[PDB]
């Protein structure tokens, strides 16, 4: 399919940010969209080979895009504004000479603008065991995972049964909750919920753990306070099965 | 060239029907789509007007004496829950693109075979005294309710799969740092009288 990198980024208001996208092979059309949360996208740009057929939308004071050689492109922010936060959206038709065809699209990429890097921090994750009462009334057993305190909503949970991911029985939440709702820098709490049966959770060879990917700031990104810096990364919690 | 989808988020019960509400303005012929996204997928096209073929069960008919293109579907499914988008192709804007509407989030609820509504504690798995409250097994009629107190968390509710099992559950969760936070008060929304304790 459609590529495109990176996937997140974080960056602070008036900084620079360069998005990239390679095109299904062949494919003579690559569009770019913008996509603002609970709105539908909009066309940034649109390549027939490497000419600029539609820039009537581009915000041509701040947003710019090439590609050079008719294949993969570049979008680029310069400087970012915090309304820049959203989806950037890339896609690729054949461009043959009929009617619309298909659009291919890939993953997006997910752009947050902040004013302070240093409101950016990773999760807390902690799992809770399984009610005695509701093993005893239900013969299953729910575990929950909380991640907590994290800044921007980065995050990706995930639950591992023995090492492996699981899906069965699993659900988290669509969205983080605020953890201050009276505040525009408020950190991130999610939940998720893992339930099987209550013969497999007594069983104590089997492990339960709860995965928070989280994606923060970049390698080149500067950071000279205390705590340590919220790159991108993993935060676990587990436990084991009890009888 | 404008493309309206008029609500963002459509409800409904598994096994009811489904109608996704887009129209259009165009003057002329328009060519109209329906893009579809899944958690986690990419966004995709499901349907061109162009063809009567269901595709995942789905149809939609050009009306032009009403400029829609609803999408339909008799019997909603659990996996037909998504993000829905509809969009109308531009004949030489530059060159030709299109243009999609607002979406609309398309959630599918389970029938609860049978409701056993109750709320559990459960406890940290690390040795801390931290426990969060568990409301489950409830009937798709309840609806939780946001806290209204500022240190108290509780999360929407939520429907798990134990297809192993064949088993669907609902399920909400409570939290508080306070000393005086209690799972008989966690929720005092609209809960069943025969709620488990």
């Amino acid at each position: 399919g459609v590529a495109q990198s990176p996937r997140y980024k974080i960056i602070e208001k008036r900084q620079s940010v360069a998005f990239w996208c390679n095109p299904i092979s062949g494919h003579a059309t690559l569009y770019w969209y913008q996509q603002i949360l609970g709105q539908g996208p909009k066309l940034l740009i649109q390549f027939q080979n490497n000419g600029v057929v539609d820039d009537s939308q581009l915000p041509k004071d701040r947003f710019s895009a090439e590609r050079l050689k008719g294949v993969d492109s570049t979008l680029k922010i310069q400087p970012a504004k915090l309304e820049d936060s959203a989806v950037y959206l890339c896609a690729s038709s054949l461009g043959g000479a009929g009617g619309a065809d298909t659009q291919y699209f890939g993953p997006g990429t997910r752009l947050t603008v902040l004013e302070d890097l240093k409101n950016v921090f990773p999760p807390e994750v902690a799992v809770f065991e399984p009610s005695e009462a509701e093993i005893s009334h239900t013969q299953k057993a729910t575990l929950v995972c909380l991640a907590t305190g994290f800044y921007p909503d980065h995050v990706e949970l995930s639950w591992w049964v023995n090492g492996k991911e699981v899906h069965s029985g699993v659900c988290t939440d669509p969205q983080p909750l605020k953890e201050q709702p009276a505040l525009n820098d408020s950190r991130y709490a999610l939940s998720s919920r893992l339930r099987v049966s209550a013969t497999f959770w007594q069983n104590p060879r089997n492990h339960f753990r709860c995965q928070v990917q989280f994606y923060g700031l970049s390698e080149n990104d500067e950071w000279t306070q205390d705590r340590a810096k919220p790159v991108t990364q993993i935060v676990s919690a587990e436990a084991w099965g009890r009888a | 060239q404008r493309v309206t989808q008029p609500e963002k988020l459509l409800s409904v019960f598994k096994g009811a029907p489904v109608e996704l509400k887009c129209n259009y303005s165009y003057s002329g012929s328009p060519e109209l789509f329906w893009y579809v996204q899944y958690s986690r997928q990419r966004l995709q096209l499901l349907l061109r007007h162009i063809s009567r073929e269901s595709i995942k069960g789905f149809t939609a008919d050009l009306n032009k004496g009403e400029t829609s293109f609803h999408l339909k579907k008799p019997f909603a499914q659990e996996e037909d829950s998504a993000m829905y988008y509809c969009a109308l192709s531009g004949f030489n804007n530059a060159g030709n693109m299109l243009t999609f509407g607002g979406g609309t989030r398309l959630m599918v609820k389970p029938n609860i075979q049978n409701p056993d509504p109750a709320v559990y504690q459960l406890r940290d798995s690390k040795s801390s005294d931290k426990s969060v409250c568990l409301f489950t097994d409830f009937d798709s009629q309840t609806n939780v309710s946001q806290s209204k107190d500022s240190d108290v968390y509780i999360t929407d509710k939520c429907v798990l799969d134990m297809r192993s099992m064949d088993f669907k559950s609902n399920s909400a969760v409570a939290w508080s740092n306070k000393s005086d936070f209690a799972c008989a008060n966690a929720f005092n929304n609209s809960i069943i009288p025969e709620d488990t304790f």
